[PDB]
């Protein structure tokens, strides 16, 4: 997937394995904004949630400016829907952009890392991606 | 014919082996309601080979056909519905006939001294059942079919190493796939019924070898007339064989009364979320096995790690095998087992069933608890056993058989 | 709380307006494709040039399975959901939740197309049955009073004592071409058609069930008496 | 929710092109009577912030608020569509393919998300089709097989749906709509 | 009365 | 093991069938080549189960599939190629062996008394071979 | 008819890429190649995945696609009056000689419907296709000079190559079967011994 | 050289 091409605060979805994966382009404000969500985050730092390795535990991310995260509800495997504005009417004043489910209602940061007291249990999978360059990624070989 | 008899017998041992194993073989004569289920059992796997048989003529082991397929033999082949409800009751009458043949081996201590090796094989075709009818139930590629093939697979993912390699080769894929179904479907519908019909056949065999055990747990063979035939034996043919026969039709009775009125059985025989076809992405609300199973899952789902849990599950079934050298009881028979076998046959036998019975549902509170509680109970029965069939005091075994 | 439904598989009548509810209402988005037109005419009692002129309007044949042009992808793309296939759809909900959730949409403009369902909460489906029911909203309507399972009817008219309830399923009058009782009328046909493609064999897996079991208590009697005698 | 009462006097102005009541007499411009009161919000406010393009509308909804689009989306969605005629040599063609679509092509049918009246859906902003003009239908699908019309969501549901009709097929179909009821 | 039991709910209305 | 086998035989006719069909059954010492050709048999109805069992698990037995499923296992599936020439080729040699079998009781008349029965369950073998064969 | 032998040598990289290009470019219009993977092309005949991307899959599939084509056999069938059958298999079908031949063999035939008929295969229904590169052939088949981009040479090796690509593609396992078959009669000479000694031992 | 033996038969001009 070529990702250099993705302008700032947009995704776009490829599609691996079968499943959906939304590679998105993590502008400043969403990343000075996610340090300050671990307040209401189930699994903060990923400890029960499945990610490779390589990855910042926090920003669950190779580099926190690009975001891999494989578009699947943990509860039920639903697709969240992408919501980077700042706080929506329906997603309440303390949102800070993120993924909201809407089969039931579960809520995920930016990061993938879902928030507290939801359906989903875990956080959103990390798919095991690798940056051959600094504009294009492969999503399925783990980084070296 | 006679001519035609004596013409066979001096080439083939037909009267030979009619004489050793069906007539002129001494079975005790005070058999019960649960020696039934052997006969039973060898019908109901009859009937999964040829209900299978013809359901394979139709059904399509692949990811994109086997639920078209299975549908194809529910509606446009003729009376394929028919065969198709026969197969999957015959699942299901097949475990609940081999619980209670297993349960009768509980109750008159059949496992023991001679026993042991007819009770090693029943077991290894109870995993050989256990692996069938679970792959088996992948065949229809429902939902179900689909999500409890992908948590039982990921179970080879908990060994510490190896754990997601096997898994990932067991699979043939990195998910549950058509890949998985074929194989699934090839290993169902010749491997594992070549084994068990090689297994049931040694275990016929071994008992043939042993003979059988009775209700009163007497051996009835110290005690012989003057032809050699033991006082309380009686041919196998034919007395059992009509037994047998009476017994076959009150389980047709039932069978055919499920298979024609009540073929999903509240859900249980044919589970509906498996009438929604696999989907990949969305999994069940609820995800739990076929009933059959139901027990051991509880056993894994009370324990709370992950790799602890797969290993007191497979515990659970091993150590079965193992139980003919737990029991130290002097007698077999819980007809003359101390107080303690009872109360712990009792327990063993409630906590099965509340294990099956809360496995069956989404995880609760009082549920999780009653199924660690009967986790702890179902391994002590075994683990106690060596203990409190010595701490018990049986009584005499009579010489005759009662009746 | 789901509402209990009487359904007749032997009502062809019924079964004929569930088929065409079916056909004009659902098939634009579900398929029934475990299920070929043939079959349906032959037990719904449809002459073939009838379910032809009626029923299949997608060009296929009389013995081709009730496809659609929707595929599950773009649906899935298009509503969020993949609109299930229906053949087995009584099956895997049962007809009491078909019932109760073709009855239980309302108009809820935080839901993507503006309704919401009782039963099936945030369901991705759009209120397709709307014309005909009226517009459905969570308002206050009279509702028979309960107290403990003291149900109170109108000893004289036999018809409920109501108290106002301020969350129930009210339908705006004059809204749409059927009343409460027409709506339901249709829906129970829809579900009972549904009820039989799920299980097309179940009146005659009933009266094969009965002459088999005749038969195997006629064998049991012959084989008990071979047991009991010879036993002797 | 939009005050039909307000939005007939709010409506005046579009009556010249749609008609007072929303029926348009001339096949161009579609007809806003009976259409679904959120599917009029939405297209009006695509016009106003140019996600769908109508030259002859230029200027016309800027200077109106969303309160006054509201209203004059209830006023029309609180009238009749009126209900035009097939063409016969194209009906039966159009009729196959509105409730049937195309199974080999993988076409939808459009009783799904337009009713089988062509009523469609008014919660769901699926717009009612059944009466609308031949020639505004056609050019409707015209322009989402081609792109031009874009406001239908990410999902481009009639983008992708329009992509699979022939020309014929859309005159047929729209022919067979105009009629619809 | 099963024709009029199936008729299809969408009516055109055609020239002529 | 000594006491390992004692323990099976009082529950198994191991032994005394090991006895009784393998060891202290007496053949006649005068074997030849065409004698070799019953446990031929045998082997390559084995190698056909196991093949086509691990065939099955590639195999698709619908009209669309089964020439692609068969290209499948040739191609795609690790050393199928392997597995279905080991079919393929051990059904031809199935039937190689059988009808040197079958010529070797034509030579030797063991099809004659006391063998009958003998000759009728090989030719009820060879009628489901030639059944399984086409099939 | 008579057949014209051809030495098709699975070991020559090049020329299985050269006939790859060829089966690609001028072949696949009509005919699939459904049964073999690109991924597995390249990966036999040498050709990097990126390369084998760029170069030979034209359909906008991925590397591990079958070699699918957009004409469909009913419509073919329909078009040419027969179906162009897949040539995964062809060189197994039909062997590489008659492939080697047949490709060679065309010849102008006004009365045919594509004005051309082939020797190999008479009345075929196959239009003749490399006709710019062989050029102009006429019946004894002899090519009108200055008429193909090549010469008889020339056009027997792209032939060639295009037949050695076909004869890969019909068995991609021969080389490893070799390789494998060779340790396993090694093995089984080895056990052989081992197994004549030990009853050569028993039967004293 | 693989590349050159896999170029494609067909050439496009294109402006610029
Ligand atoms: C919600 O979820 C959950 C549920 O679900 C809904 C559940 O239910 C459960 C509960 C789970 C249960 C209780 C269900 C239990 C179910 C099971 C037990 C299912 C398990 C089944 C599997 C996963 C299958 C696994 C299979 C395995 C690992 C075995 C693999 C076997 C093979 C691949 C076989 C290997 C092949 C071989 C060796 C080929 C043969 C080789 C030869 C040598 C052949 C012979 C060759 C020759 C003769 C040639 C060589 C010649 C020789 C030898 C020379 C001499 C010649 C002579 C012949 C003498 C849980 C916990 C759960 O949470
Ligand atoms: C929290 O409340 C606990 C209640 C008890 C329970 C369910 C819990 C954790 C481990 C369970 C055991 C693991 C061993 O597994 C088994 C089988 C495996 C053996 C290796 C060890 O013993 C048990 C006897 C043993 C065992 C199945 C018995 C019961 C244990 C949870
Ligand atoms: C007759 C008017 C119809 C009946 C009866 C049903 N449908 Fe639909 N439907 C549609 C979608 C996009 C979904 C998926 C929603 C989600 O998954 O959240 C559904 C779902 C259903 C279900 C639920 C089945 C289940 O197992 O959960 C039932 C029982 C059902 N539908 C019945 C879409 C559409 C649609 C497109 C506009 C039409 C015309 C209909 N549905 C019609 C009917
Ligand atoms: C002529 C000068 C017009 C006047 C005055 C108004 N509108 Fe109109 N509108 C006009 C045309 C030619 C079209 C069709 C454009 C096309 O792509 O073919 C439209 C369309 C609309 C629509 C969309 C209707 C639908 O999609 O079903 C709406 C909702 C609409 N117009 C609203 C509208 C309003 C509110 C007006 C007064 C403020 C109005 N229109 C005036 C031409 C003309
Ligand atoms: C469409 C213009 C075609 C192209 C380009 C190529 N082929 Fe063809 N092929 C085509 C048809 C319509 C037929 C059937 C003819 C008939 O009468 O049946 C064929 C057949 C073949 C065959 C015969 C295979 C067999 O009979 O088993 C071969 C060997 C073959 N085609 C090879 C081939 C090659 C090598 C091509 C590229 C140089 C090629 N074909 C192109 C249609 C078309
Ligand atoms: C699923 C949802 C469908 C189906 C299967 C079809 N359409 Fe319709 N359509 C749909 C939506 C969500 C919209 C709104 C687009 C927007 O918001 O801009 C439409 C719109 C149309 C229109 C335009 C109506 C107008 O401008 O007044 C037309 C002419 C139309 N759709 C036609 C049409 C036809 C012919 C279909 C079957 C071939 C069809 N649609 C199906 C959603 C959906
Ligand atoms: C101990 C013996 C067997 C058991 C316990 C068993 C069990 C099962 C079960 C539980 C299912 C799922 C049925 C459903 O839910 O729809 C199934 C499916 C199937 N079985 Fe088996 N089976 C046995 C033997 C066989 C044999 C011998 C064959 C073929 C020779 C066979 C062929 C099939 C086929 C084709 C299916 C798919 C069709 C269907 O699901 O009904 N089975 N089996
Ligand atoms: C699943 C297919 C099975 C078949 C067809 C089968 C068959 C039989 C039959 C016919 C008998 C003699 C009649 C009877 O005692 O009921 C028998 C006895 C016995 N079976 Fe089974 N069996 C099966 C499974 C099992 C299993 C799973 C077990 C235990 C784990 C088991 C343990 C025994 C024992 C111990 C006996 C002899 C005990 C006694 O004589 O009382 N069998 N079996
Ligand atoms: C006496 C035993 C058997 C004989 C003589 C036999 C013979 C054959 C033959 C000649 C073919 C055609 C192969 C080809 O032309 O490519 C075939 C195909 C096949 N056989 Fe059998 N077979 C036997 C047993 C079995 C068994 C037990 C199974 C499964 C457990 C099986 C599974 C298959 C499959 C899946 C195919 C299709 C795949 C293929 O063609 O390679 N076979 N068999
Ligand atoms: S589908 Fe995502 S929360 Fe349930």
């Amino acid at each position: 997937v070529n990702v250099g091409k993705i302008d700032p605060g947009q995704q776009i979805i490829a599609e691996w394995r079968g499943k959906p994966v939304f590679i998105v382009h993590r502008t400043k404000e969403m990343l000075d904004a996610l340090p300050s969500l671990e307040g209401q985050l189930a699994d903060p730092d990923s400890k029960a949630s499945e990610q490779p390795e390589y990855v910042d535990p926090k920003l669950r991310s190779i580099k926190p400016e690009l975001a891999v995260i494989v578009g699947i509800c943990t509860h039920l495997g639903c697709s969240p829907t992408f919501r980077p504005e700042v706080a929506p009417a329906d997603l309440g004043p303390d949102w800070k952009g993120g993924y909201f489910c809407p089969c039931h209602g579960s809520h995920y940061d930016l990061a993938g890392r879902v928030y507290k007291g939801q359906p989903a249990p875990l956080n959103l999978p990390i798919p095991p991606y690798t940056f051959d360059a600094d504009d294009v990624i492969t999503i399925g070989v783990d980084q070296e | 014919m006679n001519k035609f008899m004596a013409w066979v017998d001096a080439r083939f041992p037909a009267t030979k082996m009619w004489e050793d194993h069906l007539s002129k073989y001494y079975a005790p004569k005070n058999f019960n309601f649960w020696y039934f289920f052997g006969s039973l059992a060898l019908l109901v796997l009859v009937n999964q080979i040829l209900t299978g048989i013809w359901l394979t003529m139709s059904f399509t082991p692949s990811a994109e056909e086997a639920f078209a397929s299975v549908e194809y033999i529910m509606r446009d082949v003729d009376y394929g519905w028919i065969i198709r409800y026969m197969h999957s009751t015959g699942a299901s009458a097949f475990f609940i006939v081999v619980y209670l043949h297993m349960f009768r081996g509980l109750l008159y201590g059949s496992y023991q001294k001679p026993r042991e090796l007819v009770w090693i094989f029943g077991m290894l075709i109870y995993l050989a059942l256990m692996a069938e009818a679970f792959m088996g139930y992948l065949l229809p590629w429902g939902q179900m079919s689909y999500w409890g093939a992908q948590v039982i697979i990921s179970l080879f993912g908990a060994i510490p190493v190896v754990g997601e390699d096997l898994a990932q080769w067991i699979r043939g894929d990195f998910l549950i796939s058509g890949i998985t179904l074929n194989r699934f479907f090839a290993l169902h519908v010749i491997a594992l019924p070549i084994v068990l019909l090689g297994l049931v056949v040694l275990h016929i065999l071994a008992l043939h070898e042993v003979g059988s055990n009775n209700p009163d747990g007497v051996d009835i063979k110290k005690k012989k007339d003057e032809n050699g035939v033991p006082l309380d034996g009686i041919a196998f043919h034919p007395y059992y064989t009509v037994k047998d026969i009476v017994g076959v039709v009150v389980f047709l009775f039932i069978f055919c009364t499920v298979i024609f009125f009540f073929p999903e059985m509240g859900g249980y025989f044919l589970e509906k979320p498996n009438f929604e076809m696999a989907n990949q992405f969305k999994t069940p609300e609820h995800i739990a096995p076929v009933w059959y199973f139901t027990p051991f899952y509880a056993i894994l789902r009370a324990v709370p790690d992950k790799l602890m849990g797969v290993v007191a599950m497979g515990a659970a079934i091993a150590v079965l095998f193992v139980l003919p050298w737990l029991d130290r009881s002097p007698v077999r028979s819980i007809r003359y087992k101390g107080w303690l076998s009872k109360l712990w046959l009792v327990i063993f036998a409630v906590s099965f069933v509340i294990l099956g019975y809360y496995g069956a549902q989404a995880p609760s509170p009082l549920g999780t608890t009653l199924s660690r509680v009967c986790t702890v109970l179902y391994f002590a029965f075994f683990i106690l056993m060596p203990f409190y069939t010595r701490m018990e005091k049986t009584k005499p075994v009579p010489e005759r058989v009662t009746g | 709380q789901l509402d209990h439904v009487d359904i007749d598989l032997t009502d062809k009548a019924a079964m004929q307006d569930g088929a065409r509810t079916f056909a004009n209402y659902c098939m634009g988005c579900h398929s029934a494709k475990f299920q070929r037109y043939e079959r349906v005419a032959t037990d719904l009692g449809i002459p073939a040039d009838l379910m032809m002129e009626k029923l299949v309007f997608t060009g296929a044949k009389i013995g081709d399975h009730m496809d659609i042009g929707m595929k599950p992808a773009d649906a899935k793309t298009w509503f969020g959901a993949a609109p299930p296939d229906l053949t087995l759809v009584a099956r895997v909900r049962g007809t009491d939740w078909l019932y109760s959730y073709l009855r239980s949409f309302y108009e809820d403009p935080k839901r993507p197309w503006g309704v919401n369902n009782v039963i099936f909460p945030n369901v991705g489906m759009p209120n397709v049955l709307a014309p005909l029911q009226g517009r459905q909203v969570i308002g206050c309507k009279q509702v028979q009073v309960v107290e403990d399972g003291k149900k109170q009817f109108d000893p004289l008219t036999g018809t409920p004592l109501t108290h106002e309830a301020c969350d129930q399923l009210t339908v705006v009058p004059k809204t749409g071409e059927l009343n409460e009782a027409q709506f339901d009328e249709k829906v129970k046909n829809l579900v009972t058609f549904l009820a039989y493609s799920a299980n097309p064999n179940k009146l005659a897996s009933e009266r094969i069930g009965t002459y088999v079991l005749l038969y195997l208590a006629f064998f049991f009697v012959f084989a008990y008496l071979l047991k009991r005698e010879y036993w002797k | 929710a939009g005050d039909a009462a307000a939005g007939q006097a709010k409506a005046a102005v579009c009556g010249a092109c749609h008609g007072a009541d929303g029926n348009s007499p001339a096949p161009n411009f579609p007809k806003l009577a009976g259409q679904g009161e959120r599917y009029l919000l939405k297209q009006m406010h695509d016009i106003k912030d140019g996600k769908r393009t109508v030259l002859e509308m230029t200027g016309l909804l800027t200077n109106l608020s969303d309160q006054d689009l509201a209203d004059i989306a209830a006023y029309f969605a609180s009238q009749k569509m009126s209900v035009g005629m097939a063409d016969p040599n194209l009906v039966a063609q159009g009729e196959a393919l509105f409730r049937g679509g195309k199974i080999a092509e993988g076409m939808p049918a459009c009783t799904g998300c337009h009713s089988p009246s062509g009523v469609g859906i008014a919660t769901a902003g699926f717009p009612h089709l059944g009466g609308q003009h031949a020639t505004y239908v056609a050019k409707q699908l015209t322009d989402f097989r081609e792109g031009t019309r874009t406001n239908d969501g990410d999902t481009k549901i009639m983008q992708s749906i329009a992509a699979k009709l022939s020309n014929k097929d859309i005159a047929a179909i729209s022919s067979y709509i105009q009629g619809l009821h | 009365a099963i024709a009029k039991r199936l008729e299809p709910v969408g009516k055109v209305c055609v020239q002529g």
